[PDB]
């Protein structure tokens, strides 16, 4: 997803 | 692929903007680039589990 | 009217502004086209077109 597994 | 003088097809890095910015270090990361090209990925749950 | 730096796009990963721009280009043209029709020989035929 992006940052933080987000993103 | 771009045409070589002789007529042969040469293989160049390419000047594509996402690629150019990434390779130059101007802006971007591979992970970010794949976000517009390749399938996103797995999300975390709030508990942290995937 | 405005010059925005593309380097703001890839790291921020907000694609929509680009699409808004693309559609906005399209729209910029169609109204303009209508304007031309409005300028000369305006007829319900233009309405047929719209």
């Amino acid at each position: 997803t992006x940052x933080f597994x987000s993103g | 692929t771009v045409i070589n003088r002789d007529g042969q097809e040469e293989k160049q890095v390419s000047f594509n903007s996402i690629y150019m910015m990434a390779d130059s270090g101007a802006r971007g990361s591979a992970a970010q680039i794949r976000q517009l090209a390749g399938m996103r990925g797995l999300m975390a749950k709030p508990d942290g589990s995937i | 009217d405005i010059v925005l730096n593309p380097l703001g796009v890839p790291s921020r990963m907000n694609i929509g502004q680009i699409l808004e721009t693309h559609l906005g280009m399209a729209a910029k043209g169609i109204g303009d086209k209508i304007n031309a029709m409005l300028k000369q020989q305006q007829e319900v035929a233009k309405l047929r077109e719209f």
